[PDB]
C-alpha cells in the first residue's frame, strides 16, 4: 500500500481543439486527446476509435531502436509488478506542460461506459462538459495549470490482471488473446490547447499472487 | 517412513514413499461454496468427479536445460473424454468453480542427478510461443506436448512477425523465471523425492468461471537441474501427474460444447 | 513484498563457456581454489535474477541475515564434505583453504538430506547497507562467500565423475528492506 | 537552534530548458541546473556530471581577485561554524530572480540516491517529475514565483562534518581527502526557464566539538 | 541422525552427520582457571583465539601399514602465522595454560576399507627419528609432513649413531604402540563415521607453561588397519583436523619471539 501509494508518469496527452468546440478522437505524433486509464500499455489498437489495452510496447521512432515509446503506460508499474493481480482506486493528476494559461475541459468516463463521442447540442460549448459523467473545467490566470482528483475502482472484475490475462474477452474467443475484458479504470477524454502530461498513484493498493518481475539484461 | 503418504479421493488414491509432504497455496482449500453471482442452485458433492486424474507428461532427457518447462490448462487439461465425469458435468455447464489436488510423479535412482521446480500459477500464459500468430480456442489451453525453451518468455512473446517483434520490448505474458519459486510449488529433487504434492484454492477475477474462455490455473514443470547418468544407467524418465479437482461446482446447465 | 525476498531463488553461475547455470560442478578432488566465490551485495551479478535481488533492486538498505541454499544433485552414491565460508571484508578475499577457515564456515556433509541452508551472518559497520553501488565502498560491499572442497567428491565405479550442486539465495529470517526507490532502467533482451 | 534557523542564501540554479523536455545536466558562466545540498562549497568537481562538495572557494573571474565565487555555499555558515559536526533538517526556499511568470518542476534527491538523469518515458512531459522522488510544480499567475518546502537528514552519517573530514571516502583512498562520503542533504534539479536563487535554513540544529571560525584579515 | 553434530568456537564452526560423540580425555575439561603460579593477572577469555583453526594432515595410500602414523605437537602446530591471534598472543607471552578441543576428518566410502586410531597423549615424543642428530627447537615441535613408520620406536630412539645404537636396548622416548589404545582416542572406521571428536584438559609437570620450550600435548593419528579399496574407487583419501584451543590463558607478557 504505501509503496504504491505515490505518483508516479503514466500518460500524456495532447489536444490542438478550443474548449467550446466538438471533441474529435485524434492522433498526433503517437498522442491522442483521450487516454485508457490503466497502468498497462495502452494505444490505438488496429486503428480502433479510442486507445485499448496494448499486449506488447513499441518503440516511436521506426529507426532508433530507442525509446519514447508509442505506447502509454506507468513505466514503474511495468517494471516491477510482482504479482498477478491488483486492486486499488486510482488517484490521477493532470499537468499542462507549459506555463501559458490553462483553459481545459476533461470527461472521465467510468470503465466500460459509453464514451458518448456525439456532436454538441447547443453552440460553443464544450461537447466534452455535455455529460452527467464527471467532468472538471479549469479555466484563467488563478489557476495553477493542473487537475488531479480520484475515482473508484470501476471494472465489473473483482480484480485487475497486472501483466497478462491467458484468454479471450468474448464468446466466440475472436478478440486478443491475452488482454482482459474492461481491465481499466475507464477513460479521460480532453479539449482545450496543450499538452498534459498524466499521473497515477494507487490508493488502498492490494495485491495477489507473486509472480516474476521483467527481466533485466545481464550486466 | 513419515514419507509414506495415501490420498484417497472417489473411486482412487495416490501413493507415493518419498513425500515431503503437502503444500497448500495461500494456505487454502477450496471449501466447495456456491458462488453468489448465481441464482441457480449449482450442482456439487459429484464424487464421481471428485477423484485423481492421472496423465503422462513428458520424458526428461539429458537435453533439457534450467527452466525448460512444460505447461498443463486447468480445468481444460481434463475438459476432454479423460476427464471423467468432471469433465462430461462441465462441458455440459456454463460456468465452473473449483480448487485443485495434484501429485506429480518422477522418479530415477540413487545414480541419477537433477530437479524439477513443480508449481501452481494463476494466469500463467499458456498460449503457444512458436508461432506469430494469434492463440485462439483450440491453441490455447492445450497440455504441452514438447518442453517449452526458456529464454523467449523472459520478456513476454507478442504475436506479432519477427520484424515488428524488434520494436516490442516487453509483453505482457512476460514470466520472468528466476522467480517462478514465488508460486506454490514444491521441488523434486531425484536424490530426495520422487513425488511432489500440491493444492490451490479458487482464484479468478470473479466468483466462478466462464471455462470454456478461460483457464484461470496452470500446473508447471520446470527443470530446475538438467538431468544427469552414467553410462548404464536407465535412460528414460518419465513424469506424470495425478489431477484433482477439488470440490467442484458447477453452475448454468446447458447442452454440451463441442 | 518481503515475503517474496524469503523464497530461495537461484543463482547465476558461469558454464565452462561462460554460459548462466544454476550450479556448479565437483568431482574426486580438492581444488587449492574455491569452486564458487560469490560478494556479498545484492549487488552480484550472481545474484542478479534472484527474486531477492529483484526485490532489493526497488530499496535503499537492507539489514539482516542471508541464506545460500545449496542443493546437491549427484548419485546416491556420491559422498563428499564442502568448506562453506563468509569472509568478513577488510583484508581481501581469502586465498587459501587456510585463509577461509579462519572466518565464518560450515562444513557440509553429503548424506541422506539433499540440502545445506547457509547464512551468512550481518555483520557490518553499520545498521544498514546500501543495496547498490557505483564503486564499492564499506557500506555497499560485505564480504565475500565461498564454498571450498574439503574432502573430494567420492564414489564407486558407474558414477559420472561430475556432481552438479544447485545454488540458491534469499533474505533470512531477521532480513529486512526499506526505503522504496526505482532501479538503473535497461532495455530487456 | 535559534541562530541557525533562519534562512540563509546559500545557492543559486540557472536553466534554459522548458518544463516539457528532457532535463539534461548544464552550466552556464558557473550556473548549474542542478544543485547539492550542503552550506560547504559545492561545485563541477574535475569534470563531474554533476556537483560535488568542493574542498576550497574560488572567484568566478580568472582576473578580478574579487566575488562572486565560482562555488555554491552558505557564506553566513561557512564564515561562522565554530562545531566539528552538525545535525539538522533542512527548510529550503527557492525564488525566481525576476517577475516573469514561473513555469518550473523540481526534484528533490535524498542524499545519495540515483539522480535517475533518463530520457522522458513520455512525449512532453517534464522528466524531472517521472519520479517518485519528492518533486515540487509550480505554474501560473496566481503562483508568487516561490517554493519552500523542508526536508528531514537523509544521510546515512550520523552527523555531518561542517568544515573539514580528514579521510577519503572509498576503500583505496582515491577519493578527494577531506570530503566525507554522503555529507549532503541530497540534490535540487530544475527544469523550466529562469534563475532561481536558494536559501537553506537549520531546523532543530545541533552542533558537536567547537573549533576555529575562519580567520579574518587584520584591520 | 543423532549422528549429526555441530560445534560453535568464536568466528568458526564444526559439522559432521558421522559423529560418535566427543570423548573427554579424563572426563575433564580445561576450565580456564589462572595459574597460580603467576602474580600477573593473566589475559583470557579471548575471543579471537578461542576457535578451530582447520589444516590439512596427510594423505592416506595403501602403503601405510598398522601403527604408522602422523604427530601434531601441541601448541606449536599452531604457534606459526596460521595460528591467528592465538598465535600472535602465544607468540608474546612467556607462558601459556590450554586444553585441546580436536576433531580430525577423513571420509572414503561404502566400498572403502580401513581404520585410523585418533588420540592425544601428553609427553608423547615428537622428535626426528630419521637421524642420529640430537633434536632442536626448529626440528622438535614440527607437525610430521610424511607418515612415521612404527617399528624404530616399540623400545624408544636415542640419538646416536648406528654402531653405538646396539648396545642401546631402550630410550625414554618409546612408545608401545600396541597399548596406544590406553590414551584418550576415538576411531575412525571408514564404514562407521568420517569424524572423530576428542577434548583433554591441561596436563603438565607444572601450573603453566613455558611454551617454548615444551610441547606438553601431541595429538596423533595412527592407521589400525591398512586402507583398502578396489579399481574404480576414489584413491585420494586426505586426512584433516580442526584444532581449538580450550580457554587458553597467558601470563608473562613480552616481545615476541622469532
Amino acid at each position: 500500500s504505501f509503496f504504491y501509494d505515490r505518483s508516479t508518469l503514466s500518460s500524456v496527452l495532447q489536444s490542438t481543439s478550443d474548449v467550446s468546440s466538438k471533441f474529435t478522437p485524434s492522433t498526433a505524433k503517437n498522442l491522442q486527446n483521450s487516454i485508457l486509464l490503466t497502468p498497462l500499455p495502452s494505444d490505438i489498437v488496429n486503428n480502433s476509435v479510442l486507445p485499448e489495452q496494448e499486449r506488447w510496447i513499441s518503440f516511436a521512432s521506426p529507426t532508433t531502436q530507442k525509446p519514447p515509446y508509442k505506447t502509454k503506460q506507468d513505466w514503474n508499474f511495468i517494471m516491477f509488478s510482482p504479482f498477478t493481480y491488483y486492486k486499488c482506486d486510482l488517484e490521477v493528476t493532470l499537468s499542462k506542460n507549459d506555463r501559458e494559461t490553462i483553459s481545459s475541459v476533461v470527461r472521465y468516463v467510468p470503465c466500460g461506459a459509453p464514451s458518448d463521442l456525439s456532436d454538441q447540442t447547443m453552440p460553443q460549448t464544450p461537447s466534452l462538459a455535455d455529460t452527467r459523467d464527471p467532468h472538471m473545467w479549469v479555466v484563467g490566470q488563478g489557476t495553477t495549470n493542473q487537475i488531479s482528483f480520484v475515482i473508484p475502482y470501476t471494472s465489473p472484475l473483482s480484480v485487475l490482471p497486472s501483466v497478462w490475462f491467458n484468454g479471450f474477452s468474448n464468446f466466440d474467443n475472436s478478440s486478443r488473446f491475452g488482454v482482459a475484458p474492461n481491465a481499466d479504470f475507464g477513460r479521460l477524454l480532453l479539449q482545450g490547447q496543450g499538452t498534459f502530461s498524466v499521473h497515477y498513484r494507487y490508493k488502498k493498493m492490494r495485491v495477489f499472487c507473486p509472480r516474476p518481475t521483467v527481466f533485466i539484461p545481464w550486466p | 517412513s513419515d514419507r509414506v503418504s495415501s490420498d484417497t479421493a472417489g473411486n482412487t488414491a495416490t501413493n507415493t514413499q518419498s513425500t515431503v509432504g503437502r503444500l497448500f497455496g495461500f494456505g487454502q482449500r477450496h471449501k466447495g461454496k456456491h458462488p453468489a453471482s448465481c441464482a441457480d442452485t449449482a450442482t456439487d458433492k459429484v464424487l464421481a468427479a471428485e477423484r485423481y486424474y492421472t496423465i503422462k507428461l513428458a520424458s526428461w532427457t539429458k537435453t533439457q536445460e534450467s527452466f525448460d518447462h512444460i505447461r498443463v490448462p486447468l480445468p481444460h487439461a481434463l475438459a476432454g473424454e479423460n476427464g471423467g465425469v468432471f469433465s462430461s458435468t462441465l462441458r455440459r455447464h456454463y460456468l465452473c468453480k473449483c480448487g485443485w489436488r495434484i501429485q506429480v510423479q518422477c522418479n530415477a535412482s540413487q545414480f541419477h542427478a537433477g530437479s524439477l521446480l513443480v508449481f501452481m500459477a494463476p494466469e500463467f500464459d499458456t498460449s503457444n510461443h512458436s508461432t506469430e500468430v494469434e492463440p485462439r480456442a483450440d491453441t490455447a489451453f492445450k497440455v504441452d506436448a514438447n518442453w517449452q525453451k526458456h529464454a523467449q518468455i523472459l520478456t513476454g512473446h507478442a504475436y506479432v512477425n519477427t520484424t515488428t517483434k524488434v520494436n516490442v520490448p516487453l509483453a505482457l505474458n512476460h514470466q520472468n523465471f528466476w522467480q517462478w519459486t514465488t508460486y506454490p510449488h514444491q521441488i523434486l529433487n531425484l536424490r530426495t523425492n520422487t513425488t511432489c504434492d500440491l493444492e490451490v484454492p479458487y482464484v479468478n477475477v470473479c466468483p466462478t468461471s466462464s471455462w470454456t474462455q478461460h483457464a484461470n490455473w496452470t500446473l508447471v514443470i520446470a527443470v530446475l537441474t538438467p538431468l544427469q547418468y552414467s553410462q548404464g544407467s536407465a535412460t528414460t524418465i518419465e513424469i506424470t501427474a495425478s489431477i484433482q479437482p477439488v470440490k467442484p461446482v458447477f453452475n448454468g446447465l446447458r447442452h454440451t460444447v463441442v | 513484498l518481503l515475503s517474496l525476498c524469503k523464497i530461495p531463488t537461484f543463482l547465476g553461475n558461469l558454464d565452462s563457456n561462460k554460459k548462466r547455470i544454476p550450479y556448479f560442478s565437483a568431482t574426486n578432488s580438492t581444488p587449492a581454489t574455491p569452486l564458487v566465490t560469490y560478494q556479498v551485495t545484492l549487488s552480484c551479478s550472481c545474484m542478479a535474477n534472484s527474486m531477492l535481488a529483484a526485490v532489493a533492486r526497488n530499496f535503499n538498505q537492507y539489514r539482516g541475515s542471508l541464506n545460500y541454499l545449496f542443493v546437491f544433485t549427484g548419485s546416491a552414491m556420491t559422498k563428499g564434505k564442502f568448506l562453506i565460508s563468509y569472509t568478513p571484508p577488510g583484508a581481501g578475499e581469502p586465498k587459501t583453504l587456510d585463509q577461509a577457515m579462519q572466518a565464518t564456515y560450515a562444513i557440509w556433509d553429503l548424506g541422506l538430506n539433499s540440502s545445506y541452508n547457509f547464512t551468512v551472518p550481518f555483520i557490518s559497520p553499520t545498521h544498514y547497507r546500501q543495496t547498490s553501488y557505483n564503486t564499492p565502498t564499506i557500506t555497499s560491499v560485505d564480504g565475500w562467500l565461498t564454498v571450498w572442497q574439503l574432502t573430494p567428491l567420492t564414489y564407486p565405479l558407474g558414477v559420472p565423475n561430475d556432481s552438479h550442486i544447485l545454488t540458491l539465495v534469499s533474505g533470512g529470517d531477521d532480513f529486512t528492506l526499506r526505503m522504496p526507490v526505482t532501479f538503473t532502467k535497461y532495455v530487456p533482451q
